[PDB]
RNA sequence: CGCGCGCAACCA
RNA sequence: GAACCGACUAAUGUUGAAAAAUUAGCGGAUGACUUGUGGCUGGGGGUGAAAGGCCAAUCAACUAUUUAGCACACGGCGGGUGCUAACGUCCGUCGAAGAUGAAGGAACUAGGCAAAAUGGUGAUACCAGCUGGCUGCAACUGUUUAUUAAAAACACAGCACUGUGCAAACACGAAAGUGGACGUAUACGGUGUGACGCCUGCCCGGUGCCGGCGGUAAACGGCCUAAGGUAGCGAAAUUCCUUGUCGGGUAAGUUCCGACCUGCACGAAUGGCGUAAUGAUGGCCAGGCUGUCUCCACCCGAGACUCAGUGAAAUUGAACUCGCUGUGAAGAUGCAGUGUACCCGCGGCAAGACGGAAAGACCCCGUGAACCUUUACUAUAGCUUGACUGUCUGGUGGGUAGUUUGACUGGGGCGGUCUCCUCCUAAAGAGUAACGGAGGAACGGAUAAAAGGUACUCCGGGGAUAACAGGCUGAUACCGCCCAAGAGUUCAUAUCGACGGCGGUGUUUGGCACCUCGAUGUCGGCUCAUCACAUCCUGGGGCUGAAGUAGGUCCCAAGGGUAUGGCUGUUCGCCAUUUAAAGUGGUACGCGAGCUGGGUUUAGAACGUCGUGAGACAGUUCGGUCCCUAUCUGCC
């Protein structure tokens, strides 16, 4: 699981992989 | 298409309307070497994304 | 005595297009807070 | 996007 | 013919919204019923 | 890639 | 073209000679001129050829909490989130690398800014048009933001709609009354448009308005629907993509001109398209001219400098006021380590003293403030309706007023959320957070009753909280290296090298919110640089898929060197022509108490667009004040 690029860091756990 | 082949080149956006946009690199330009052919976006804020998306531009181009 | 434009060859800002009592000076000297100084040895007027 | 803030207590 | 006696007359769009109910817009707005300055109906309303 | 192909995508 | 009136450019001046001037130029100069004296108009008021202009240097007059300002911080251990990143955030618990050690003649520049030149009559001094070509916009002369905006903005003649029958409509007036107008529909008011020429298409469903369900768009508007954009025009003041494509222009042209039409998002009186003349109007090209520049040199005066007289100012915790590297509330004269340095002037320069000048203007916050806004709410003047000018009464009523417009939030906005239930997070009692992971059924209720805009803004605060730079971090980025499937005729490793792996750098885009909101000025250009090496050239090597020539690649090497132009504000990039090469980076993306101000980032204005509207737009377009006499460090 990684968080997009450029994402601030709350809203939500990011996406899987 | 192979990473190597083609070139990323990033540089300011024109027309830096404010203090961040002055000095950050978020225009992009995918220049395809062999080919030749260029293609450039600045259309989004962030680098990222715009990345991407000349990056899809140079292969409907290649295409 | 002799300034930066006769003793180091410097050269001269723009003459006109806008240049306010800046003709014949120096111009910059260093840089900003890191070195926070001038280089020994800046070429400067003096004889 | 977030859809997960519910939580009950006892 | 300003001799005649006849001053300028400014148009209600082109002055501020606290001079004329017309009054306001970025670039050429007019998003009201036409109107005196003193915000009565302008065309059509009888008296 | 947000919200419904459309809209939004901002302030420095 | 003088006086006079103005105020487009310019440099100076910016503790001035001046609380907006100066010299040089510049516009109008028989008029919509200018001026003297006196009078009138008064503050939500005037006045305004309209800029929110001006109205005496003044002018938009744990829990609960509409609650988050009982902010915690780090280290350990158990976790969530993040990248098993962060001096991050939220809970529980006590191999091998880095940055201080004359001739030329626009080649200038954003731009020929400034100069130079032209200059008279039919010219020796002073005096005294630069000219021409293409084009946008506005017809024109005028007016405008006194003091950063003179314009494409306003006005304008003209055109149209509409009201108005005279005790006129309308306006100022609690009223009388006055203006309109001593006028009377060929007149007056309001609204839009804006000379002129050719014109001005369709839609009445919506919101108005008019008539009594109809009508009306030169009403506000729009172009399966109310109708689907007509003529004209079209990458345009509008075209994002885009520096569109082609042509012209040029050695080279992001600009310009002509076409094309793929009109993100032209379009017909919030006029469309032409348009001679006019413009301190915008863009482009040419001739002339020139120190604009190549690249400055000399000279003449005024300062600067020395003496004599007088004699300020901002600033200032105290100073016995060095460099570096580190450390540190995270960029050090003061701390550690270290190197260097006799004491003291003067003339200079301006890199630092997060220098001085303004309790930041940007951002957020406040149950702040103002104005503006509308179909936000509540009123209300006025207008209108009736019943008995008055009282009552219905309607209408941003004309005017008082207000309103939530919080959470890895800054705010936008999106999402708000109450209750179940599970996990939760670390074997209970509890236990996050915009944590899964699911289900403004919820301690501010009022009975409430949207917005502000770049015209304002105040109080905040580095509690953003944009810049620093810091931590290194996902991304860049630079290596490992493995070797293959490509390379054959042959992994001359050159490449997939599928994967491991680093380094701080170097892009980021994350964080630690530094600063009692101001740390922002891109680019210029002027000055300085350091790194991950070296572009020059130097020395190895290997070569190295005959030579010429390369490719790798190692060593930072001593020196490392382009001028066209286009664009640009960095970048493209092109032209060079060059031995046209290095890549750090240095507050070096350098504004050194310069510029083209871009951006106020107030004017316009277009496209969105909004009923005020206004707004990481859309565009024209215009738009850059202060500081140096105490200390530093340096000459
Ligand atoms: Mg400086
Ligand atoms: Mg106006
Ligand atoms: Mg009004
Ligand atoms: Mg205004
Ligand atoms: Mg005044
Ligand atoms: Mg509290
Ligand atoms: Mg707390
Ligand atoms: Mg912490
Ligand atoms: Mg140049
Ligand atoms: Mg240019
Ligand atoms: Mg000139
Ligand atoms: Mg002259
Ligand atoms: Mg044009
Ligand atoms: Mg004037
Ligand atoms: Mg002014
Ligand atoms: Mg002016
Ligand atoms: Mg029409
Ligand atoms: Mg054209
Ligand atoms: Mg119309
Ligand atoms: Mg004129
Ligand atoms: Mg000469
Ligand atoms: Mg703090
Ligand atoms: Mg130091
Ligand atoms: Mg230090
Ligand atoms: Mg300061
Ligand atoms: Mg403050
Ligand atoms: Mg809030
Ligand atoms: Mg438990
Ligand atoms: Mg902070
Ligand atoms: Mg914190
Ligand atoms: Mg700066
Ligand atoms: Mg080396
Ligand atoms: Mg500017
Ligand atoms: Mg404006």
């Amino acid at each position: 699981t990684e968080k997009p690029l450029a994402v601030r860091m709350g809203k939500g756990k990011g996406n899987v992989e | 298409i192979n990473p190597a082949d083609l070139r990323i080149d990033v540089y300011r956006t024109s027309g830096a309307g404010g203090q961040h946009v002055n000095r950050t690199e978020s225009a992009v330009r995918i220049t395809h070497i062999p080919t030749g052919i260029v293609t450039q976006c600045q259309n989004d804020r962030s680098q990222h994304k715009n990345k991407d998306q000349a990056m899809k531009q140079m292969k409907a181009k290649l295409y | 005595f002799a300034g930066t434009v006769k003793r180091w060859n410097f050269r001269t800002q723009d003459a006109t297009h806008g240049n306010s009592l800046s003709h014949r000076v120096p111009g910059s000297i260093g840089q900003n807070q890191t070195p926070g100084k001038v280089f020994k040895g800046k070429k400067m007027a003096g004889q | 996007s977030t859809r997960n803030g519910r939580d009950s207590e006892a | 013919a300003r001799w005649r006696g006849v001053r300028p007359t400014v148009r209600g769009t082109a002055m501020n919204p606290v001079d004329h109910p017309h009054g306001g817009g970025e670039g050429r707005n007019f998003g009201k019923h036409p109107v005196t300055p003193w915000g009565v109906q302008t065309k059509g309303k009888k008296t």
